[PDB]
């Protein structure tokens, strides 16, 4: 335990602490295969489930 | 003697005294423990 304890507190540094906000409408319409609008979508595929 | 006995008596050497026995206990020395590289941590003071 006071080995694997040492090793943590040798190998522990900070961080690089990065928040990405993806909107998965810009994924949906960069698909550049079968590429959709996620607005029209979503009503097509709930008047007709 | 006439009979062959001797008239003057034996000498009688002194035996030998029993001896003392000794022992000791020989020392070694070895090294001391020496320092290895510190590393710092991330913790504060009061936690490390």
């Amino acid at each position: 335990l006071a080995q694997m304890e040492k090793s943590y507190l040798e190998k522990d540094e900070r961080a690089l602490e990065v928040t990405r906000t993806v909107s998965l409408a810009e994924v949906y319409a960069g698909l550049t295969e079968n590429s959709f609008i996620l607005k029209d979508k979503v009503t097509e595929l709930v008047n007709a489930g | 003697t006439i009979d062959g006995q001797p008239l003057s008596l034996s000498l009688y050497a002194t035996p030998a005294d029993p001896s003392m026995l000794l022992s000791a206990a020989i020392t070694a020395s070895q090294g001391g423990g020496d320092l290895p590289h510190a590393v710092m941590p991330m913790y504060r003071f009061p936690v490390i």
